[PDB]
């Protein structure tokens, strides 16, 4: 197909189970791309659904915040994700070896986090996958752009319609909609959003045990708090939006919307 | 106080 004629390969950039990517060149263009190659029939019967997924709601969002895919292609036993090229790593990464981010730079973190997602929900998906891994950083550049990535987990929704979707996605950041196999929507990505706003800023998450009955206990629970000392300086209205985030009835939690327009992200 | 430790992403509801 297009991918062998059109792409010349380059380096070997990450790895991934069955899918190693690489730096491409669309030869013609001359511009560069991070190409994720898929090993197909290595795939189960499950992961080839999470693919089309990928593919169909990756090809919907065109956003500075999200991560776009350029083509989805597939051939001889392989599929092709193009998606714009990124140097700068997982928010994980910078996160673990810088600590902690100032309120300052949390807020304007939490600020492209929460317009990407806003995006994504304006587009009728949900993410259901937030976490400092599957948020990535433009370059190495001090001030380089947050884009949000892996939608293998995402779902379409229809207007503000709530529903099972199944029990997907991370121990940590799960919603507790989710925990209660409750009928949920576009909320559980703020939930998310939350419990990365309180990493952003402490470097540890609201929520944790070694045992996930005593972890979905107290996510289900809206069991966290600001410890001292280090929660200590941290302005009221920077806890006061992780409460408006980490509010435990979805209804009454804040949305993408609301959240962009609180104080504490705004002014900034 | 907890740890930010990498956590995988599943597709069911897997029990631990």
């Amino acid at each position: 197909t297009r991918f062998t004629e059109e792409y010349q390969l380059f380096e070997e950039l990450g790895k991934g189970a069955f899918s190693v990517v690489r730096r491409c060149v669309k030869v013609l263009a001359g511009q560069e791309y991070a190409a994720k190659i898929i090993n197909t029939k290595k795939l189960s019967a499950r992961d080839h659904q999470k693919l089309e997924r990928e593919a169909r709601i990756c090809r919907l969002l065109k956003h500075p915040n999200i991560v776009r895919l350029h083509d989805s292609i597939s051939e001889e036993g392989h599929h092709y994700l193009i998606f714009d090229l990124v140097t700068g790593g997982e928010l994980f990464e910078d996160i673990v070896a810088r600590e902690y981010y100032s309120e300052a730079d949390a807020s304007h973190c939490i600020q492209q986090i929460l317009e990407a997602v806003l995006h994504c929900h304006q587009m009728g998906v949900v993410h259901r996958n937030l976490k400092p891994e599957n948020l990535l950083l433009a370059s190495k550049l001090k001030g380089a752009a947050v884009k949000l990535a892996d939608f293998g987990l995402a779902i379409e929704v229809e207007g503000e319609q709530q529903a099972w979707f199944g029990f997907a996605g991370t121990p940590g950041y799960l919603s507790p909609e989710v925990l209660r196999k409750d009928p949920y929507g576009k909320p559980v990505d703020l939930w998310a959003c939350g419990v990365i706003l309180y990493i952003l800023l402490v470097g540890y998450p609201p929520f944790w045990d070694e045992d996930q009955h005593r972890l979905y206990k107290q996510i289900k629970a809206g069991a966290y708090d600001f410890p001292s000392p280090e929660w200590d300086t941290v302005t009221p209205e920077a806890k006061d939006l992780i409460n408006k985030m980490l509010t435990i009835n979805p209804s009454k939690r804040i949305t993408a919307a609301e959240a962009l327009k609180h104080p504490w992200i705004s002014h900034r | 106080r907890n740890k930010l430790r990498r956590q995988h992403d599943y597709d069911t509801f897997v029990d631990l």
